[PDB]
RNA sequence: AGAUCUUGGUGGUAGUAGCAAAUAUUCAAACGAGAACUUUGAAGGCCGAAGUGGAGAAGGGUUCCAUGUGAACAGCAGUUGA
């Protein structure tokens, strides 16, 4: 199918080890959408203000070590664009991240 | 207008012109040397991967202080880089050129670059300031370009 | 479009500083359309502008 | 009057903001 | 400055109604050579002789 | 052919030096051919009342305000602008 979502969990940690305090956050929003590029094959990736809100939650240099986001792509059938297909990132809620596994998840 | 190098035969060639584009001489030209002699389909293509830093232009000439990058040993050379100006402002002028040939009714998929000329324009003039009281040019180079397409296949 | 003159006005109008303005990001073109303070103040009884509250400075810890 | 359908949405527009930011009291049209 | 005399007033007046483009009709006239007014004067870039 | 000659023009240098003082930006949307820079909203920060706030004197002289344009200028850009 191509209409599907899914949600996952990144390692914001891992993908922003080694970058400068006054880089971090925006790192995060980068590696955020470079891992939906990747994960959706879609050039066209939208973040949810909701998800950059808790990406920046704690300032700019102390950002989450994992966050839980959700990965819909989505047809972009509404004017004549390049593609037809994008990929929304919104931001999921969790209390813990153990035994979090990527899933499916229905309409 | 009076080009250089007119066409062996002006019936199965089309021509385009810019005069004064605000674009830097050097970088055209390294450009037109690159797109030089290809299709137009390629030509095009191959702009459009100089803007997306997917292939490069070879710096041959005007190469002082120019990095090496990996994509430069496509061509017999190790300089190369990526002008996205010169790359647009070529890709107008592709497009000019194929909408003269479709009114000269002629199929825009067997078009040729066999003319691409970058010429210095009239520099324009701007000021910087130095250390001790002291004025500096500031100079543009832009460049006029002509190119004509000739059809073969 | 461009909304700069609205928040000016809006500011005025309502005696806070520009911090608080509030235009509604969905009828920038209703917004737009208001050049004049009377215009304004039509806006700001409608709800379209909004006076936002003062940022909270508590003192609990202090007391 | 309210509906389950007119509910729903109408916890979007008086949220202009997040957490500890002041509800949107009124989105009235006049003319 | 905002406190000013009349007849530095009047003398900021003439040069703000003389620095204003040349009509567009000038350049039909016969024999013009004119081009465009080349005594412009612009705030920041020359300052007035008072 | 010279005079560190006079005036004007043009090269190499060289697409080089450089565009590094004062912590910092991010997301979405709108207008638009075009958005890192415009506007709106959300978030994160800074000035921290001896201010990056609010008003004057001298000086400037229309820079003030609205609308429009995107030639040149604003040492990148600009749909913005003193
Ligand atoms: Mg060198
Ligand atoms: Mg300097
Ligand atoms: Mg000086
Ligand atoms: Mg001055
Ligand atoms: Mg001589
Ligand atoms: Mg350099
Ligand atoms: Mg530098
Ligand atoms: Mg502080
Ligand atoms: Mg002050
Ligand atoms: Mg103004
Ligand atoms: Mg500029």
């Amino acid at each position: 199918n191509e209409v599907v979502t899914r949600e996952y969990t990144i390692n914001i940690h891992k993908r922003i080890h080694g970058v400068g305090f006054k880089k971090r956050a925006p790192r995060a929003l980068k590696e955020i959408r470079k891992f939906a590029m990747k994960e959706m094959g879609t050039p066209d990736v939208r973040i949810d203000t909701r998800l950059n809100k808790a990406v920046w939650a704690k300032g700019i240099r102390n950002v989450p070590y994992r966050i839980r986001v959700r990965l819909s792509r989505k047809r972009n059938e509404d004017e004549d664009s390049p593609n037809k297909l994008y990929t929304l990132v919104t931001y999921v809620p969790v209390t813990t991240f153990k035994n979090l596994q990527t899933v499916n998840v229905d309409e | 207008v009076r080009y250089s190098l007119d066409p062996e035969n002006p019936t199965k060639s089309c021509k385009s012109r810019g005069s004064n584009l605000r674009v830097h001489f050097k970088n055209t030209r390294e450009t037109a040397q690159a797109i030089k002699g290809m299709h137009i389909r390629k030509a095009t293509k191959y702009l459009k991967d100089v803007t997306l830093q997917k292939q490069c232009v070879p710096f041959r000439r005007y190469n002082g202080g120019v990095g090496r990058c990996a994509q430069a040993k496509q061509w017999g050379w190790t300089q190369g880089r990526w002008p996205k100006k010169s790359a647009e402002f070529l890709l107008h002028m592709l497009k000019n050129a194929e909408s003269n040939a479709e009114l000269k009714g002629l199929d825009v998929d067997s078009l040729v670059i066999e003319h691409i000329q970058v010429n210095k324009a009239p520099k324009m003039r701007r000021r910087t300031y130095r250390a001790h009281g002291r004025i500096n040019p500031y100079m543009s180079s832009p460049c006029h370009i002509e190119m004509i397409l000739t059809e073969k296949e | 479009s461009m909304l700069r003159l609205q928040k000016r006005l809006a500011s005025s109008v309502l005696r806070c500083g520009k911090k608080k303005v509030w235009l509604d990001p969905n009828e920038t073109n209703e917004i737009a359309n208001a050049n004049s303070r009377q215009q304004i103040r039509k806006l700001i009884k409608d709800g379209l502008i909004i006076r936002k509250p003062v940022t909270v400075h508590s003192r609990a810890r202090c007391r | 009057i309210m509906n389950q359908e007119k509910l729903a949405k109408l916890q979007a527009q008086v949220r202009i903001g997040g957490k500890g930011t002041a509800r949107r009291k009124k989105k009235v049209v006049h003319r | 400055s905002s406190h000013k005399t009349f007849r530095i007033k009047r003398f900021l007046a003439k040069k703000q109604k003389q620095n204003r483009p040349i009509p567009q009709w000038i350049r039909m006239k016969t024999g013009n050579k004119i081009r465009y007014n080349s005594k412009r004067r612009h705030w920041r870039r020359t300052k007035l002789g008072l």
